[PDB]
């Protein structure tokens, strides 16, 4: 029974739970790597070794947080648990293929841990640019193990995207149009279309890197007429959509959490929120060379990528102001999930505004490849994707488990993590403006004060991550069983109770047309 | 005894919002004035003042006599 | 949300134990590696 | 130019596929493929909600084009009302043999 | 009935604040951390050449 | 008992065996490229092939033999297949992008010209034009197969499907022969890299497509298809037209414009 | 759309329906408190008389607590509404939440 | 170079850097103000027991919150793109200097007249002379004439690097097989420092750039002496 | 050839509680075990190969 | 462009069989003649050890590491020229 | 003709940040000119301008590799 | 069927809170310790 | 009374100020005296005692508005515990400095810093605003 239920699953809730467990374990790997980074940097000089071991830690930090923590938790964990329930479907369209998307991830993570054990690791940056990642400067198996880890994670998500798009399009009640599905379901659908179109282009690019490393092709080697810059275009053609894939399910959860704890039946401006997510998904494919403003591109190309990148602020601003309009007039319930969502709104807005600074290429010439970029994206990732995840996890934990957390401990955990991440990242803006580069294991002495404070911040967030583990243990150790939940008439995933039976919607909902 | 007067009972949330969005704006214009004054204008004036009578050869000679250069003793 | 009282209440002492074990499970193994870095490096 | 040898669905469909094809031929919808048309929804003329058990979830799109659907369990017994618009629904249980 | 916060909230707030200030002051001032502050108004420049 | 039309699949070992096959194939290629050994890679190819066979066998059991493909299930599988094709089109777009990037702006190492100095392209009017006629013809004959099947004509469905597969095989053997005859190789700079990796993944897909048509041929021989229900044949026909359209773009781009 | 008077008149009529049932009384009050207003005395009086027809003393008390709540920090509103309702409270024998000690935390 | 506790950009050494500082100030106030407007509008939504929970009409307010951001973006983009096309204008350099990136140091070639080239490596910390800056100084500085337009061309002979000097507003990637151009003009003499700005392996943190800006006649005699 | 799909429909619809991947009978069990053994065995071998490859061979 | 062919008003298999045997297979037969007329070996060009060709940055994982996968001795020189 | 050569002037054929083709074209033009002279017995001094421009712009290692490859018979540009 | 309900829809047992504490310590502690041991490994090599 | 996990699909009781009349009564089963008090409620409410009216309220509802909306001392516990664990963090940082970090580079020695500072002033590092601007080159001291 154990093996049939957990290794042979065809059930969306149990596969969802598999992905949340996987994602939590990866989150501890990515946290440790982040503390190794901040230990290296937390005083001047060398702690671990030179930039090779250091950038192996940095590279793995990114890949683990992106591909093994955030994507599995938002799309495989919350998407699998919530999407079928929110549309009254009895499971995903392809329940067995859904289980292979899950099981591709432990092999993909194994490959990445293999890359770091063999030779001297892949110390390439998560962008894996050649020629540093090619077979002369990174001879031996480490970068090929990295490429194959990304191939497996890519197939897992491409097949996941097919599953979600099909389920969302085909498995709603016959009366429900796509304009009567909840915002989280639209956020998963749009993220899945972004995955479907962007991951195959990354697959093409890293396959070309694999053949340049092992079959004597020269796609990116000028000796054969190749160009290292072509790899950058193909990687970033996927990498920009990838950041919107990381955040969109987060925006979908934030809309539900803000609506729910404002005591509202609906988010403000539902069709504006759908329009904003499709516009950000479409615009997110025509901006990628904002990662390439110092590579030597033409001036008119730099002008178009500056303008197109900026334009994304318009639909994004619609959603921020709509979340404010949803709080407007609410019966505000100051639950710990609500705190996470309010931290999200503020910290995402900070990071989006420093993104707007960077979109100006002439200023990005000075800010590129410095810590100002690191500060921009950790305000949207560590203080947007993570805070949306922690919001959704504390909100829906009683649905998944049937048990309640202690809300006082969860508020304490939010307070420690909010201090910790702002201590860590806020000073990196000053380090970036004054010129400290990225991917450095040590810095000129003038940069010491802000690196010291940033490192001290990272330990406060470590204390929060340890306390989170204790808070989950305490809930399972005390077994306070859920009785009633508020607002089920506009939150269908709760209406089958906590946790819902293994099979739900065996008899579909009744929805009439009129 | 005296009756109480009837108070306003309707649109109280909207009235509070109207009042404060305007005070939210008035701050932004009043902060803009200070941030322009304290940082941006100050910078323009620091650069204009520095270069007004700046003598680059005199600056070079001071550096040269302090022994900073490889190319000039 | 409303919920039943705990089926298996975790007293303050028991929370102190779970919190300490949890913090030690992260702190001790990393602490052991970092304490011994000079040893690994000088080889 | 042409001949036969290819089975038809009438000959060879089986299991649920056959059930759905035979029910459709009779104008019946036991597997809930079609959206039900609403009645005027008053207490005299409630929406009739079929079920194989003692309760079924209803979603009420109270006005055309609302994006918010209102969900609630409808139980066997007296008609119940949507808690947003009040339109009435009544469960009609039984079997899987309509 | 009074709950955990009514009975212990004042003590938790006062001791946690006291402890947090004490240990951060000690860490920041007593254990040899080099903050590298600005030399401006602090350092007397010395001949180097 | 459910009263929706969707398929609750029985719990299955194939997703796990497919996932492990992928670990064995990729760790296998790593051992082949770096540790001089093919062992792990043949174990992974074998288990990948076993997994595909049993999984798709099970889909035929579930559909043809157990009746779980109601119209709602079939409509999902339509979307699934269209989305899969779209992702394969984007995978080839990355190779076309690499081709045009390198050929539109040839660097000094190549002679600052396309084709590079020292490269002698195949003549596009010879075996490449033949391969074009072969795949176009096979798009006509699969269309005949589809109409015969809808018209309930078993014999002409099989005759047209066999013709389509024979042409698939003819293209594959013609390509294998052109690869052997070609005076440039995958190591001949970015011209050989683009040429062989883009036409080589296309050839892999012609092999996959042809395999899928052969599966449809044996299922048709076994009477699995009805004149109205035959999604496996439709999906293989859609994949086959995709392989033909990709060839047309490769022929115009790499063989013709790039000669 | 409508004037404040027309809005008020529609709610007075809603609650004045002689055979209003329990479901309709609760739907009406739980809908009305969603609006940006504290209901006029004349609406509350009609809801309280509906409580009487429905033999529900406790819901009449809860309605007076929701008036107080809807006023938020405008502490002058509730004492004014209780003033305006005193004739009806005395006629129906409705004690206020304060007279019952139900304002004590 | 940066100094301890620094918050903003290094002071401007070139007119283009000056322009960037003023454009940054213009942009940051916006950033300030939007951040502040949001934080504030947020705390306004969260500080009242009054409620209004029924459906709210969105069309009017969405016009405000699409059009006002669009105007703000245009107010940032106008000066932004003016600077972009300014830096791109033709300027007639007096000298061309090449730099090639390597693992891990830079070489410099000044080949307008003679064959002058040399390598430039970080001074190891154990060999710094008193007063010299840890990880910043180099053995052989890139001497250049002040107050003159200089064309720098940048490339690499191995992996990617990127050649940066923050106080001149410069960062140009160093890509093998490619020759990227930038211009450089210092308003003042002095020593202007930068650091390799694309991850390039084990000693990426330790291959800095130091420009030494002096009068033309000093530069000429230094050039002759370096042959 | 003859159309024996009705035969297979009876085989795969028999009420024997078998999952579909074992419902064809004992040959399914054999092919399942062969596949699972090669997958788990190969996975152990791949871990051995990581062990080997994690250390210098000098 | 309609093509130059031309029909409808009924449908399906019969027409697509007519296109298969009347247009598609004929075209394949014609191209097959065209190819098997320009077939047979062309005189290979002088070997020149161009540095953008015969790339070797890592030995191939088969053979002696220096031969491409479908190496043809007649027309594929090694980095040191044609085989003996 | 135009001595007091300081460095290579702006060339509208190559107005963007990538100057690779500027170096290559001048290198070709020089060597093409020098072949055209010498051959026809005329004077290589007329090719001087291309020489000064490519020496200014081209990395030493590119010039050195291209000169090695001309000597080896493996230079892929047409001269 | 399978077990349903709180504590039964998970691949780990919560029947005893101390055995659970041990399993959660092993699970999250192994993920957090791994990169420190990998770094130790890369340092010991050379 | 007693809410069971198995009643999740039934209408339920809730105290919240925005849904004042919940879907069921707080107590539905009545004792003999409670049945007599519900009959008495059919007559004039002026004849109910204050206790009877409170008993009827508490059969229909669990908490009053004043009760359900009460403020609490939880913030003291949250802020104090957060300070505690931020304080615990500085123990970790003390431990790391003592056992993990070695001596930082010799360029941070007081005499090095004084010499480096004068050399920064001699090269006029940031002379417009950031560094040398704050030095008085006439009086040879930091500007006031
Ligand atoms: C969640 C992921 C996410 C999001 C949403 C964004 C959003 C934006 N980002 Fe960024 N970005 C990253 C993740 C993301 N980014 C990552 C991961 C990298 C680098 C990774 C690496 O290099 O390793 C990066 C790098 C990056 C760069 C390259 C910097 C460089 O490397 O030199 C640039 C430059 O244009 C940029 C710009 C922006 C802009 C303009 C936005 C805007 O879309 C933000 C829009 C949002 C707001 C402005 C806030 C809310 C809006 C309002 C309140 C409306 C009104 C306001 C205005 C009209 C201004 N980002
Ligand atoms: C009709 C053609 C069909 C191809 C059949 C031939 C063998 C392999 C089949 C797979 C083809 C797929 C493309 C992979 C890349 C290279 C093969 C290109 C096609 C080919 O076969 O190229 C040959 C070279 O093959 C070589 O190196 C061969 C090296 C063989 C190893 C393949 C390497 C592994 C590829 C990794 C794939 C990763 C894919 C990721 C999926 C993405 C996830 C979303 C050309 O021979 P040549 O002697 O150089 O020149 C001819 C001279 N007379
Ligand atoms: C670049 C930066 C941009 C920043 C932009 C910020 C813009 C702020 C704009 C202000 C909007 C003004 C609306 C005030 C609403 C507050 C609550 C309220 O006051 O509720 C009511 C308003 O709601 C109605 O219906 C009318 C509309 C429906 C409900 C209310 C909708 C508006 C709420 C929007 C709140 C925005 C809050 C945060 C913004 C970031 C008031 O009652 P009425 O007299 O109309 O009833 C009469 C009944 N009728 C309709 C039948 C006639
Ligand atoms: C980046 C995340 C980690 C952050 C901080 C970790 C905080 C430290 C937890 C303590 O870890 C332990 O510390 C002891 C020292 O206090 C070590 O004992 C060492 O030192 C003792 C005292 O010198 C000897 O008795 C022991 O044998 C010797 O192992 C011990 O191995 C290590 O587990
Ligand atoms: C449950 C079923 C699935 C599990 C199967 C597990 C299989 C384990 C067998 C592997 O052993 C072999 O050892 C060979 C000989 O020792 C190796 O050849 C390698 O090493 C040789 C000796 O140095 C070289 O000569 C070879 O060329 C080189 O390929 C090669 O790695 C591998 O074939
Ligand atoms: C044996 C069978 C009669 C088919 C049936 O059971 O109806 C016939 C019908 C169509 C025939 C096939 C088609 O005519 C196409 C092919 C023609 C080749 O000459 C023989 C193999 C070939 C693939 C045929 C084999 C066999 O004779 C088939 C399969
Ligand atoms: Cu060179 Cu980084
Ligand atoms: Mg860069
Ligand atoms: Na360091
Ligand atoms: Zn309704």
């Amino acid at each position: 029974m154990f093996i049939n239920r957990w290794l042979f699953s065809t059930n969306h809730k149990d596969i969802g739970t598999l992905y949340l467990l996987f994602g939590a374990w990866a989150g501890m790997v990515g946290t440790a790597l982040s503390l190794l980074i901040r230990a290296e940097l937390g005083q001047p000089g060398t702690l671990l070794g030179d930039d090779q071991i250091y950038n192996v830690v940095v590279t793995a930090h990114a890949f683990v947080m992106i591909f093994f923590m955030v994507m599995p938790i938002m799309i495989g964990g919350f998407g699998n648990w919530l999407v079928p329930l929110m549309i009254g479907a009895p499971d995903m369209a392809f329940p067995r293929m859904n289980n292979m998307s899950f099981w591709l991830l432990p092999p993909s993570f194994l490959l990445l841990l293999a890359s770091s054990m063999v030779e001297a690791g892949a110390g390439t940056g998560w962008t894996v640019y050649p020629p540093l990642a090619g077979n002369l400067a990174h001879a031996g198996a480490s970068v090929d193990l990295t490429i194959f880890s990304l191939h497996l994670a890519g197939v897992s998500s491409i097949l996941g995207a097919i599953n979600f798009i099909t389920t969302i399009i085909n498995m709603k009640p016959p009366a429900m149009s796509q304009y009567q599905t909840p915002l989280f379901v639209w956020s998963v659908m749009i993220t899945a279309v972004l995955l479907l179109l962007s991951l195959p282009v990354l697959a093409a690019g890293i396959t070309m890197l694999l053949t340049d490393r092992n079959l004597n092709t020269t796609f990116f080697d000028p000796a054969g007429g190749g160009d290292p810059i072509l790899y950058q275009h193909l990687f970033w053609f996927f990498g920009h959509p990838e950041v919107y894939i990381l955040i969109l399910p987060g925006f979908g959860m934030i809309s539900h959490i803000v609506t729910y704890y404002s005591g509202k039946k609906e988010p403000f401006g539902y069709m504006g929120m759908v329009w904003a997510m499709m516009s950000i998904g479409f615009l997110g494919f025509i901006v990628w060379a904002h990662h390439m403003f110092t590579v030597g591109m033409d001036v008119d190309t730099r002008a178009y990528f500056t303008s197109a990148t900026m334009i994304i602020a318009i639909p994004t601003g619609v959603k921020v102001f709509s979340w404010l309009a949803t709080l407007h007039g609410g019966n505000i319930k100051w639950s710990p999930a609500m705190m996470w969502a309010l931290g999200f709104i503020f910290l995402f807005t900070v990071g989006g505004l420093t993104g707007i600074v960077l979109a100006n290429s002439s200023l990005d010439i000075v800010l590129h490849d410095t810590y100002y970029v690191v500060a921009h994206f950790h305000y949207v990732l560590s203080m947007g994707a993570v805070f949306a995840i922690m919001g959704g996890f504390v909100h829906w934990f009683p649905l998944f488990s049937g048990y309640t957390l202690n809300d006082t401990w969860a508020k304490i955990h939010f307070a420690i993590m909010f201090v910790g991440v702002n201590m860590t990242f806020f000073p990196q803006h000053f380090l970036g403006l004054s010129g400290m580069p990225r991917r450095y294991s040590d810095y000129p002495d003038a940069y010491t004060m802000w690196n010291t404070i940033s490192s001290m911040g990272s330990f406060i967030s470590l204390t929060a991550v340890m306390l989170m583990v204790f808070i989950i243990w305490e809930a399972f150790a005390s077994k306070r069983e859920v009785l009633t939940v508020d607002l089920t008439t506009t939150n269908l995933e709760w209406l089958n109770g906590c946790p819902p039976p293994y099979h739900t919607f065996e008899e579909p909902t009744y929805v009439n047309l009129k | 005894s005296t009756a109480l007067a009837k108070p306003q009972m309707r649109g109280l949330l909207a009235r509070r919002l109207r009042f404060h969005i305007v005070g939210a704006f008035m701050v932004s214009l009043g902060f803009a004035t200070f941030y322009k004054f304290a940082v941006a204008e100050k910078r323009k004036k620091a650069y204009a003042d520095f270069y007004r009578n700046y003598d680059s050869m005199k600056d070079f000679e001071e550096m040269r006599k302090a022994g900073i250069f490889q190319s000039a003793k | 949300i409303t919920a039943k009282p705990a089926k298996t209440p975790t007293s303050p002492k028991e929370q102190a134990i779970g919190l300490s074990v949890t913090f030690l499970s992260f702190l001790l193994p990393a602490g052991w590696v970092l304490y011994h870095l000079d040893n690994y490096k000088k080889s | 130019a042409s001949g036969g040898g290819v089975p038809t669905d009438e000959e060879q469909a089986t299991g649920l596929e056959r059930e759905v094809m035979l029910a459709a031929r009779k104008g019946q919808d036991p597997y809930n493929i079609l959206a039900p048309k609403a009645t005027s929804g008053t207490k005299e003329d409630p929406n009739l909600v079929p079920s194989i058990t003692n309760k079924r979830i209803v979603g009420c799109i109270c006005e055309e084009d609302n994006s918010t659907v209102i969900w609630f369990w409808l139980h066997k017994g007296e008609a119940q009302r949507c808690p947003s618009c009040g339109t009435h629904y009544k469960l009609v249980p039984h079997q899987l043999a309509h | 009935a009074p709950d955990f916060h009514d009975k212990y909230g004042n003590a938790v707030l006062a001791s946690g604040a006291t402890f947090c200030v004490a240990v951060w002051v000690y860490m920041a001032t007593q254990i040899g951390i080099e903050w590298n502050p600005s030399p401006v108004g602090r350092v007397t420049p010395k001949e180097w050449r | 008992h459910q009263t929706h039309a969707y398929h609750m699949v029985n719990p299955s070992p194939w997703p796990l065996t497919g996932a492990l096959s992928a670990l064995l194939m990729t760790s296998g290629l790593t051992m082949w490229f770096h540790f001089n050994s093919m062992t792990l890679l043949m174990i992974g190819l074998t288990t990948n092939m076993l997994t595909m066979y049993q999984w798709w066998r099970d889909v035929i059991r579930e559909s043809t033999f157990q009746g779980h493909h109601t119209p709602a299930v079939q409509k999902g599988l339509r979307y699934g297949m269209i989305l899969f094709i779209i992702s394969e089109v984007l995978f080839f777009t990355g190779f076309f992008w690499a081709f045009y990037h390198s050929s539109l702006a040839p660097t000094p190492e190549l002679g600052g010209c396309w084709p590079p100095t020292g490269i002698h392209p195949l003549n596009p009017l010879e075996v490449p034009l033949l391969n074009t006629s072969v795949l176009l013809a096979s798009g006509v004959s699969i269309t005949w197969a589809h109409h015969s099947l809808m018209e309930g004509d078993r014999k002409h469905m099989l005759q047209a499907l066999f013709i389509t597969i024979t042409l698939g095989v003819y293209f594959t053997l013609l390509q294998a022969s052109e690869y052997y005859e070609a005076p440039f190789t995958i190591s001949d700079g970015v011209y050989g890299s683009t040429f062989f990796v883009a036409t080589g993944f296309h050839g892999l897909h012609v092999i996959i497509g042809s395999t899928f048509l052969i599966v449809c041929f044996f299922r048709q021989l076994k009477f699995h298809f009805t004149s109205n229900h035959h999604f496996g044949f439709e999906a293989a026909a859609w994949y086959w037209h995709f392989v033909d359209v990709v060839w047309l773009f490769l022929y115009v781009s790499i063989y013709w414009w790039g000669s | 759309h409508e004037t404040d008077e027309e809005f008020d008149a529609r709610w007075v009529t809603y609650f004045n329906k002689p055979d209003i049932d329990a479901w309709e009384l609760r739907k009406g009050m739980n809908t009305l408190v969603g609006y940006d207003l504290v209901p006029e005395p004349k609406i509350i009086d009609a809801a309280l008389r509906a409580c009487r027809r429905l033999n529900d003393f406790a819901s009449a008390v809860r309605i007076l607590e929701v008036v107080k709540d809807k006023a938020g920090p405008h502490k002058e509103i509730y004492p004014y509404v209780i003033q305006e309702l005193r004739p009806t409270l005395n006629e129906l024998g409705i004690s206020t939440p304060e007279e019952l000690g139900l304002d004590k935390v | 170079m940066a100094y301890p506790m620094q918050l903003g950009f290094q002071d401007a050494t070139s007119p283009i850097m000056e322009e960037l500082l003023h454009f940054h100030d213009h942009t940051l106030m916006i950033v300030f103000l939007i951040s502040s407007l949001v934080l504030y509008i947020i705390s306004l939504m969260l500080t009242t027991k009054l409620t209004h929970t029924s459906t709210m009409d969105a069309q009017e307010v969405e016009t405000i919150w699409t059009i006002l951001p669009a105007i703000i973006l245009i107010l940032i983009a106008l000066p932004s793109l003016r600077i972009l096309y300014m830096m791109d204008e033709i300027n007639n350099p007096s000298l061309t200097v090449k730099t090639m990136g390597h693992q891990w140091y830079w070489s410099y070639e000044y080949t307008d007249y003679e064959d002058l080239s040399f390598d430039s490596y970080m001074i190891p910390t154990s060999e710094l002379k008193p007063g010299e800056l840890r990880l910043l100084e180099v053995d052989n500085r890139v001497v250049l004439p002040m107050e003159m337009t200089i064309r720098m061309l940048v490339s690499s002979e191995d992996v990617l690097h990127s050649w940066a000097v923050p106080s001149l507003g410069l960062k140009t990637d160093a890509i093998p097989g490619r020759l990227n151009q930038t211009t450089l003009m210092s308003s003042r003499p002095g020593l202007y420092y930068g650091q390799c700005s694309e991850i390039c392996g084990s000693n990426h943190s330790f291959m800095p750039i130091v420009l030494e800006l002096v009068p033309l006649k000093y530069f000429e005699k230094w050039s002759a002496s370096m042959l | 050839f003859e159309n024996r799909v009705a035969e297979k429909q009876k085989l795969f619809q028999e009420d024997n509680g078998l999952p579909v991947h074992l419902k064809g009978g004992a040959t399914d069990n054999i092919l399942y075990r062969v596949t699972m053994t090669l997958c788990l065995g190969g996975t152990l071998y791949s871990l051995y190969c990581l062990g080997w490859a994690s250390f210098p061979h000098k | 462009a309609s093509a130059a062919k031309g029909d409808h008003g009924g449908t399906g298999a019969r027409t697509w069989r007519f296109l298969t045997f009347g247009l598609a297979l004929p075209s394949v037969a014609l191209c097959t003649l065209n190819s098997w007329l320009h077939s047979g070996h062309r005189e290979r060009p002088a070997f020149i050890p161009y540095h953008h060709l015969r790339i070797r940055t890592k030995p191939f994982s088969w053979g002696d590491g220096n031969h491409t996968f479908f190496h043809n001795p007649r027309v594929n020189p090694l980095p040191t020229g044609y085989e003996k | 003709k135009i001595k007091n050569y300081q460095t290579a002037p702006f060339d509208s054929r190559f107005p963007n940040q990538n100057q690779t083709r500027n170096c290559w074209q001048n290198y070709l033009d020089f060597h093409r000119c020098e072949k055209a002279m010498t051959a026809k017995g005329g004077d290589v001094s007329v090719c001087e301008w291309y020489r000064r421009v490519y020496k200014s712009l081209c990395p030493i290692s590119w010039v050195s590799t291209w000169d090695d490859r001309r000597a080896e018979g493996t230079f892929p540009g047409k001269i | 069927h399978y077990e349903e309900g709180p504590g039964k829809n998970i691949p780990f047992s919560v029947e005893n809170k101390w055995r659970l504490l041990a399993m959660m310590t092993l699970f999250f502690g192994s993920g957090f310790a791994a990169p420190f041991f990998i770094v130790r490994h890369q340092l010991l090599k050379k | 009374s007693v809410v069971k996990s198995e009643d999740y699909a039934l209408p339920s009781y809730v105290d919240r100020r925005d849904y004042p009349l919940p879907d069921v009564a707080h107590v539905k089963n009545l004792s003999a005296s409670q049945k007599a008090l519900k009959e008495k409620e059919k007559a004039s409410w002026s004849s109910l005692s204050i206790d009877e009216k409170v008993e009827l309220y508490r059969l229909k509802f669990k908490e009053s508005f004043a009760e359900m909306n009460r403020s609490t001392n939880e913030w003291k516990t949250v802020v104090g515990a957060a300070m505690f664990f931020i304080g615990f963090t500085a123990l970790l940082l003390i431990w790391e400095k003592h056992y993990v970090y070695g001596p930082i580079p010799h360029t941070f020695e007081e005499e090095w810093v004084a010499k480096q500072t004068k050399r920064m002033l001699d090269m006029k590092v940031a002379p417009i605003q950031g560094f040398s601007a704050k030095w008085d080159y006439d009086k040879n001291e930091w500007k006031k």
